[PDB]
């Protein structure tokens, strides 16, 4: 199939999580959840993320609990029956822009915004696509390429031609540990934060593996060696044979 | 019990084999014996050799298969470039 | 500041390789420009672009970029 | 090797020295790996990431 | 007599994996079945419990299953397990069916026994595809919709076969709740065959790499075979765990992480790998009923091994030509996955049908062919009249 319809291959950037060893940058998590906040969630929704699961990964309990309550949610009716409207609760998933994907398409010239709760393990490249496309964009598409009223041009995007403009631009966001925000660091933040909201169980999980394997290892090399053992009397067994006379 | 059908292997007393005779068998405990480790000096140029003249079997078919479709994978890389889309016209329908 | 992928691919366009790559690249996109002047560029069927060249460039800077970009970021 | 015949004397270890080794490598173990862990992860952890932080 | 002998229930534990003689030679070929035993059980049992937090109706299941990700405790390692040891029962089961080609195992007096593990191996194949479903994802829907519809391709009756397996006019609801019931059923019928499939294996016992008679020297099941079956199992086990824990979605597919979605099939879509090579068996036949009929041909060709080999020894050990042959056929088999894996453009077509014939070919030419060439040549390398 055509280069152009297959996409450009995402290259392998050194994340700080690659390795097995490896946790995530808990820092870097922070960062990227401003990103999303201050740019991404205009568009994009974080359905499978409560609130809760940021609480000890990149915030404190309070500020949390902060920022939960900037949203209203639906209560259980009054006393009445009318309905009424909650501050939002660590129990509660963080709020999507639209209110159904009728009213996302119609404010994306008929696109729909996908949701990014998964975003990181829907799609083959994981990180380097995701920073890849981010980081992408051309200022001018390739000569010849006949581009489509209101799409944008994009290498690392199958087909090249993708619905989402650029949205990432030099010091667009202030980040709040001082850390200079270009376009690279903000997309390598987001990332990581989006990793993360794919992989809530990342660190945890590669510490059990290391045990798992350890033990594991150790069961392998030793169950061997009794192996061996048991059968030693017949690995070296020895035979002979005297005809029998008639 | 039920009359079992006749097959080819009984159990042990009468196993099914033939009437054996002339035949001795020594063994030794597996206690008396050299703790793991002489494994190697006498069993590691010994080894080995059971692959050796297997590996042609396993190997020549895999070459065959290998080059068969590296083959095929780069000529498709050529039809979809530049260059073979005159070509592809050709083959395609 | 200015972007640290920005400044690690202008870098890398520069480099003998790299400009060898953006020749081939301009050279295809002089030879795009030239065919849409002319008559009967709408009805042709056969219009030719420069993604391959566009490609091989993008791949290039891919390539000596992405071991590095992350040493520069925090 | 003799450091075997002073705990257990030429017999095998049973059951009941075997389960109660258990629970203690448990715990022996899980602190090891864990301090390993978050050594070698230092600097990337929350815990890390909110001692630089004062609100 | 002993205990272990004389209990009604104990003597079956007694004559299977205690006292039960082996021939003294089998290799760590034979390891495989005890590992296919395991890989049921790990399946079992994860299923279980995650049952215990899965929703089957339609708008739940993909959530009901992230919610097993995001808030069972374990939840991850419970899926993970599951969806890997599935990928895991499929690489063992290839190897398992392999040794029996190799090995001659088909063969009389084990025809029934081989007869059995085929039955077994559709019925695993149908229990995977009833899970891949229950997840509910892009390759889900796709999977199912495809799959259902293989029975389109009966003439007279195959759409109403279809709808009715659908329980209405495409993959809905009633579609989603009964695949989940039948995959909760399924796994069990397999054990029922599992126990039939022993059964049969007791009568004349294992074969061994030397392809003669075992019954002049045996030793037990009991020490001997169980540690040395340990071996693989932890093997098996650390294998299994460096990609739970460290490549859990290697082995998958990106798309099955998106719902599905009734109105758009991804231009990504591609089957589970170990379905690849009867994919593109499928997909080689330019015909509807064909096609389908050559792909199921592929599985029940298996049957007809014990009657097209012909040679007079069981087993490729001292078989020169037969070794190469099964070689090929080995390759042949990854190629025709390879293929699967591919678009359908010019090379891959054209590679693919030959693969396809070369499959065929293999247990109704080259085999009956080969093994009577093999007798022959036996025979008058030693006859000097
Ligand atoms: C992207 C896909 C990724 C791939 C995924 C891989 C698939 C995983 C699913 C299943 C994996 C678990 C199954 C294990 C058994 C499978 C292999 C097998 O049965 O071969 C038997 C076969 C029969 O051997 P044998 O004649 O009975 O043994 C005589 C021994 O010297 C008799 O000697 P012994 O009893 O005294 O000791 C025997 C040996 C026994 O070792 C074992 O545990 C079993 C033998 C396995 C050897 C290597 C298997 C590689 C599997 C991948 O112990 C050893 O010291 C050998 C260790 C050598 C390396 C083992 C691998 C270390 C991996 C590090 C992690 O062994 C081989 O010839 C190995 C062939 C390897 C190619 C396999 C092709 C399929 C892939
Ligand atoms: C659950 C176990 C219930 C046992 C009943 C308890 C009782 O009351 O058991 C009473 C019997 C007495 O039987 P007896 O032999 O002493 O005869 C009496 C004098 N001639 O003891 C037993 O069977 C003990 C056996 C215990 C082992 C049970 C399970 C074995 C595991 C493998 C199962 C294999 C069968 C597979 C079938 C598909
Ligand atoms: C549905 C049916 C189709 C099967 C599916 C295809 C099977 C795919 C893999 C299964 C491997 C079976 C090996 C042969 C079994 C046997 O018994 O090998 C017996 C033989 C030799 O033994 P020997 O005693 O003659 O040695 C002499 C002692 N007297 O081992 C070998 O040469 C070693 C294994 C060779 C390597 C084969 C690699 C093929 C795997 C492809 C990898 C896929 C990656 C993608
Ligand atoms: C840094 C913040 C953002 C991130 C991390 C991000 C990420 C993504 C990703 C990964 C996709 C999926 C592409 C694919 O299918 O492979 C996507 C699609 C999309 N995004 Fe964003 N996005 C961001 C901001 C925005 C904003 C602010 C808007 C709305 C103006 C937007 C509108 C869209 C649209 C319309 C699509 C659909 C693309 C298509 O179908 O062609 N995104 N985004
Ligand atoms: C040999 C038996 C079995 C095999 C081969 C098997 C295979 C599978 C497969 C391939 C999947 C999809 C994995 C994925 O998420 O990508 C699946 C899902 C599932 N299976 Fe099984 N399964 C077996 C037995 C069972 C049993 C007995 C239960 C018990 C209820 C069960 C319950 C489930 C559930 C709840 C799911 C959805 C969760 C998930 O996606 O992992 N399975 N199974
Ligand atoms: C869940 C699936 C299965 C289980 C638990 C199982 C288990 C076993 C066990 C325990 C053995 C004895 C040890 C060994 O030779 O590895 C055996 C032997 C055998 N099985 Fe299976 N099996 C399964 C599937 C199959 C399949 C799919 C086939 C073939 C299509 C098959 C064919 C055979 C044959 C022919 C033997 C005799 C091998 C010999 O002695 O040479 N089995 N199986
Ligand atoms: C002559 O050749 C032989 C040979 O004969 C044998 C026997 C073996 C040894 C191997 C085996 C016997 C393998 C056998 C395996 C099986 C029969 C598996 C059957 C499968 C099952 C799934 C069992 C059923 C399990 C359950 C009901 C339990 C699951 C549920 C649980 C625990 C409940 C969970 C719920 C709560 C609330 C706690 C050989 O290796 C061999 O060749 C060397
Ligand atoms: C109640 C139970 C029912 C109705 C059905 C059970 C029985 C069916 C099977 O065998 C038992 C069946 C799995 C078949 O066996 C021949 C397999 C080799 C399937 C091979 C298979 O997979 C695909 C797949 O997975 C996909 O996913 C995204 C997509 C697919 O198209 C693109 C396919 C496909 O085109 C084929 C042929
Ligand atoms: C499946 C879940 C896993 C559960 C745990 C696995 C099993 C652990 C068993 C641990 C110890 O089990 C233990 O085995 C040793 C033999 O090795 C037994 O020893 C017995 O045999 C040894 C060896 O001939 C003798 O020296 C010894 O005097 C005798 O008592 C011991 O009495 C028993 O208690």
């Amino acid at each position: 199939m055509t280069a152009a319809e297959h996409g450009l291959h995402a290259p392998a950037y050194a994340w700080s999580h690659n390795g097995p060893f490896e946790t995530f940058d808990h820092a870097s998590i922070r960062r990227g959840y401003q990103v999303y906040r201050e740019v991404c969630a205009a568009c994009h929704s974080l359905d499978r993320v409560a609130w809760r699961t940021l609480v000890g990964v990149s915030h404190t309990n309070e500020e949390v609990r902060n920022m939960a309550e900037e949203f209203e949610y639906d209560d259980e009716p009054d006393e009445q029956g009318n309905p009424k409207k909650r501050p939002g609760k660590l129990s509660d998933y963080i709020p999507g822009p639209y209110p159904n994907e009728q009213a996302a398409r119609a404010a994306n010239q008929g696109a729909l915004p996908p949701d990014l709760s998964l975003i990181v393990k829907a799609r083959h490249g994981g990180c380097d696509y995701i920073f890849s496309l981010l980081t992408g964009y051309p200022d001018e598409p390739p000569a010849g390429v006949a581009l489509p009223p209101g799409s944008n041009y994009n290498p690392y995007f199958p087909g090249g031609s993708i619905a989402m403009a650029r949205v990432l631009f030099d010091d667009m966001v202030e980040y709040e540990d001082g850390t200079p925000a270009t376009t690279s660091q903000m997309a390598k933040d987001v990332t990581t934060f989006l990793n993360w909201c794919a992989e809530p169980e990342h660190d945890e999980r590669k510490r059990l593996g290391l045990k798992t394997v350890i033990i594991l290892s150790s069961l392998y090399l030793l169950s061997i060696w009794v192996k061996k053992f048991k059968w030693a009397g017949i690995k070296t067994r020895k035979f002979v044979f005297n005809p029998p006379k008639p | 019990g039920p009359p079992s059908g006749k097959t080819y292997m009984g159990w042990w007393g009468h196993m099914g084999g033939p009437k054996q005779k002339g035949i001795t068998s020594y063994a030794v405990s597996p206690y008396a014996q050299k703790p793991l480790q002489g494994i190697f000096h006498n069993a590691v140029f010994n080894s080995f050799r059971r692959f050796k003249s297997q590996f042609l079997y396993v190997l020549i078919p895999a070459g065959i298969y290998w080059y068969w479709w590296k083959n095929g994978n780069e000529y498709n890389e050529f039809l979809y470039s530049k260059a073979g889309r005159e070509e592809l016209e050709r083959v395609n329908v | 500041v200015t972007d640290q992928l920005e400044d690690l691919r202008e870098h890398f366009k520069n480099t003998e390789e790299g400009k060898a790559l953006v020749h081939h690249y301009e050279e295809c996109a002089e030879r795009v420009k030239i065919q849409q002047q002319q008559p009967g560029y709408a009805d042709l069927e056969h219009k030719e672009d420069c993604v391959e060249e566009f490609f091989h460039l993008q791949h290039y800077l891919d390539t000596a970029t992405a071991p590095r970009l992350f040493d520069k970021l925090k | 090797s003799s450091l075997y015949k002073t705990f257990f004397k030429r017999n095998a270890v049973f059951v009941g020295t075997i389960f109660a080794g258990a629970f203690v490598f448990q715990t022996v173990f899980d602190t090891a790996i864990t301090s390993w862990y978050e050594n070698h992860n230092k600097g990337k952890l929350w815990k890390d990431v909110k001692a630089r932080i004062a609100a | 007599m002993a205990f272990r002998k004389s209990n009604v229930y104990l003597s079956l534990v007694n004559s299977y994996i205690i006292d039960s003689p082996q021939p003294s030679s089998i290799n760590y070929w034979w390891n495989m079945g005890s590992l296919l035993g395991l890989c049921l059980v790990i399946q079992i049992v994860t299923g279980i419990f995650m049952a215990m937090h899965y929703s089957s109706n339609i708008e739940l299941a993909f959530s009901s299953v992230e919610h097993i990700m995001r808030d069972v405790h374990n939840g991850y390692i419970l899926r993970y397990l599951h969806a890997n040891g599935a990928s895991f029962f499929f690489m063992v089961m290839f190897m398992h069916m392999a040794k029996g080609l190799y090995y001659g195992s088909y063969r009389s007096p084990r025809v029934t026994l081989w007869n059995v593990g085929v039955i077994i191996f559709t019925l695993t194949i149908a229990t995977a595809f009833l899970g891949y479903c229950c997840v509910y994802g892009q390759m889900s829907h796709w999977g199912a919709t495809v799959i259902t519809n293989l029975f389109s391709a009966i003439p007279f009756v195959g759409n109403d076969i279809v709808s009715w397996l659908w329980g209405g006019f495409s993959v809905s609801n009633p579609t989603i709740q009964r695949f989940f019931a039948l995959h909760y059923l399924v796994p069990f019928i397999i054990a029922a065959m599992v126990i039939m499939h022993l059964m049969a294996l007791h009568i004349h016992g294992s074969s061994n790499p030397l392809g003669i008679t075992g019954n002049l020297d045996r030793i037990p099941m009991h020490s001997y075979f169980i540690f040395k079956d340990l071996v693989t199992v932890f093997l098996f086990m650390l294998i299994l765990a460096l990609f739970v824990f460290y490549s859990p979605n290697t082995l998958g597919h990106p798309d099955n992480y998106i719902p599905g979605n009734p109105l758009v099939t991804p231009a990504s879509i591609v089957p589970e790998w170990y379905l690849l090579p009867f994919y593109a068996i499928l997909r080689s036949i330019p015909d509807k009923l064909l096609g389908v009929i050559t792909m199921f041909a592929a599985i029940l060709v298996l049957l007809v091994l014990p009657f097209t080999d012909r040679s007079v020894v069981r087993g490729n050990t001292f078989k020169v030509l037969s070794k190469f042959f099964f070689f090929i056929f080995v390759f042949n088999f990854v190629l025709l996955g390879q293929i699967g894996a591919c678009h359908v453009e010019v090379p891959y077509v054209l590679m693919g049908q030959i693969a396809t014939f070369i499959y065929f070919a293999y247990f109704l030419i080259i085999v009956p062919v080969i093994s009577t060439i093999e007798n022959v040549l036996f025979y008058i390398g030693r006859v000097n009249k």
